[PDB]
């Protein structure tokens, strides 16, 4: 070994104190040390003061939920939100990300995840989220969200108007059981 | 009955509704003011050319205020009445309850044009005897509510050589606010400068009013930066 | 009332519904992981299994592209990582800018694999900073989630700032290593360039600032996360978003 060229940083050497230390042990020790120090310095060692979120990661900043769109009639009810896009060609359609944020709602949930994730995982592969396309705003589109504040009972129904004064259901999305989301694409 | 009075300069245009009785005087004032402006350029690029509609109205308002102040108004006060109408419209259309300093922060152009708008506004208020109403800024209200903690600081000479032009700008922009104070101060400082223990320091005098009125009579920087003068 | 009063201007903890606690920083929000990363280093992070083991341990690591001499070897390694890591986990690749011959085939290769759905989310450019045009090309064409730069000088830090300014909606990770780091390094002091440039760095909201100077424990890295490291130099605290 004395013949070989081994890379090493002069300051990091003093921390390399064990041969074949598992990568997880090294990094867990560092991260848990940071957690312990922050708990002491910012939370008085009280874990109840640490804010809780459904899941961690995603966007650097959460999008502000824009609730006012020109040409969209929105109605809120205890068990039901309805969103109706104008059929008038002179009115612009809502921007896609703002529209999907309004449908997702402010709370990180399966509904938020379904509409706001940029990718869906197929096996180990990344696929651009097709939900963003099928839920994209269209003229005369009508969206109904049942139980919008109860994720276990939340149902999203999307309706289109292929013929004057007749709505047809074209998408139904709901949670089945604890973790399975079923999205039904409906042919009329 | 109200008649339109259109004020136009190059690409800048606005219209006022003036009573038929005042329309003659308002037309005269407008024509004379337009004749006092430089010829309009495509980009409003001259320093003495207005760069925005609020600025054009402010300069017109300041022009009328000067006519009233110099005594060119008729025995009926027709100019003062036109000025009151234009000032009310300026506040309604452009200030919208805010202060003139807030408006000029959003206007285009060099600082001299912004100062012209401020000057014209306060001149118009002075000429119409329109006292300043107590109206706190957002910052003072935040301080009063305990949201903001304001401190204040005062300077020395430091690396500054142009402090007298700052005084000249103040005197030109806020004559109705600082005129008394500057005059009384100039008198005081001249008396002090004439004291037998101090006179030998003032080889070029301490005639602040003469220097303010006549820029060419201002002493050179070396004398202005002398402690007996600068302090 | 709403807009006139202008006020002049650190790590936190967050608990998930699963009970897991994370150190909350710009880096950890972006990655969905603790703000600790293993740097792309040849040959140590060339092996695909070491990269997979670190990712399985729950941390970020860069695959060192400098050890791959052809597209087949690199594709095989990335495919092995893809199958060995938890579903969803994104791969970050470290490339060496001073090797234009390698870059010429590595960049199109990464774009192709990403288009094929391989979970490549990050690119780290080491040994130099590209021009704004070249950086913009990588940002716009490769479909990445973040790009990372290892600047070696104050001017290189300024170049990264210019790239971030040109792409205000895109996450840019600035990995600052200085002369204390192992391997190829600069002659620069670790603290002085950051002290000089920190305000300019923090003016770009999309920059994630990562410290990399021969660290090895919690105690030597904690002052950098909290920003306490700058107080010994007479400066206000200057937090880092993570450590490498």
């Amino acid at each position: 070994v004395g013949r070989t060229c081994i890379l090493q940083g002069p300051m990091a050497a003093k921390h390399s104190t064990k041969v074949d230390e598992p990568i997880k042990e090294i990094l867990d020790g560092i991260h848990n040390g940071h957690i312990a120090a922050l708990k002491r310095d910012l939370y008085d060692n009280d874990e109840s003061k640490i804010p809780t979120i459904e899941y961690f990661g995603g966007k650097l900043k959460d999008p502000e939920v824009q609730l006012d769109f020109e040409g969209v009639t929105i109605s809120y009810d205890v068990h039901k939100n309805t969103y109706r896009v104008s059929n008038n060609p002179s009115v612009p359609l809502p921007p896609l990300d703002a529209w999907l944020s309004a449908l997702a709602g402010p709370n990180r949930t399966w509904r938020y995840a379904l509409l706001q994730s940029e990718v869906i995982v197929q096996g180990h592969k990344y696929q651009t989220n097709p939900m963003k396309k099928i839920f994209a705003p269209a003229r005369g589109l009508f969206v109904e969200i049942q139980y919008p504040n109860d994720p276990a009972k939340t149902v999203i129904t999307v309706k289109e108007q292929p013929r004057p004064n007749r709505y047809i259901d074209v998408i139904e999305a709901k949670l089945v059981g604890d973790k399975e989301i079923v999205v039904n694409l409906i042919k009329d | 009955s109200l008649r339109p009075l259109t004020l136009s300069h190059g690409s800048l245009e606005t219209s006022f509704l003036i009573p038929t009785g005042l329309h003659f005087h308002a037309s005269r004032l407008k024509d004379e003011f337009i004749a006092s402006l430089p010829p309009p350029t495509d980009e409003l690029a001259q320093d003495d050319e207005p760069s925005s509609v609020p600025e054009l109205v402010a300069r017109y308002m300041g022009y009328i205020a000067n006519q009233v102040a110099e005594g060119e108004d008729d025995a009926q006060g027709s100019y003062e009445e036109v000025l009151k109408l234009i000032l009310n419209e300026f506040e309604r259309a452009f200030l919208q309850g805010n202060d003139v300093h807030a408006l000029v922060a959003t206007l285009p152009g060099i600082d001299a044009k912004k100062l012209e708008v401020i000057r014209s506004y306060f001149a118009a208020r002075a000429a119409t005897n329109r006292a300043m109403r107590a109206h706190q800024s957002a910052l003072l209200r935040a301080a009063e509510e305990g949201e903001a903690r304001i401190y204040s600081i005062f300077g020395g000479q430091g690396n500054i050589e142009e402090y007298f032009e700052e005084l000249r700008e103040l005197y030109k922009t806020y004559p109705s606010f600082v005129g008394h104070l500057i005059v009384s101060s100039a008198e005081l400082l001249q008396i002090l400068a004439s004291h037998p223990s101090a006179e030998k320091l003032y080889s070029k005098g301490l005639d602040i009013m003469h220097w303010l009125h006549n820029p060419d009579a201002t002493p050179d920087t070396d004398y202005l930066i002398s402690a007996p003068v600068s302090f | 009332e709403e807009h006139a009063v202008k006020y002049a201007v650190g790590p936190r903890l967050i608990k998930t519904s699963s009970g897991r606690i994370y150190v909350d920083t710009k880096m950890s929000r972006l990655l969905g992981l603790p703000p600790l990363m293993v740097a792309g280093m040849t040959p140590t992070t060339v092996p695909w299994d070491f990269v997979a083991a670190t990712m399985n341990a729950g941390y970020q690591i860069e695959l060192a592209g400098g050890g791959y001499f052809n597209a087949k070897m690199m594709t095989e390694a990335i495919s092995k990582i893809e199958r060995a890591i938890p579903p969803g986990r994104g791969i970050t690749v470290n490339l060496i800018y001073v090797n234009p011959h390698a870059m010429a085939w590595q960049i199109p290769l990464l774009g192709r694999l990403r288009a094929e759905g391989v979970p490549i989310e990050g690119l780290t450019i080491g040994a130099g900073v590209p021009s704004i045009e070249v950086a913009n090309e990588y940002i716009q064409t490769l479909g990445l989630k973040h790009i990372s730069f290892k600047p070696g000088s104050v001017d290189a830090i300024q170049a990264v700032i210019n790239i971030a300014k040109a792409n205000p909606t895109f996450p840019v990770i600035l990995q600052w290593t200085g002369g204390r780091g192992g391997g190829h390094h600069s002659y620069e002091d670790f603290h002085a360039p950051i002290l000089a440039m920190y305000s300019r760095i923090r003016r770009q909201e999309n920059i994630i600032l990562v410290a990399g100077s021969g660290f090895g424990g919690a105690e030597d890295t904690y002052p950098y996360l909290t920003g306490a490291w700058s107080t010994k130099y007479g400066y206000p605290p200057m937090p880092f978003d993570g450590c490498l």
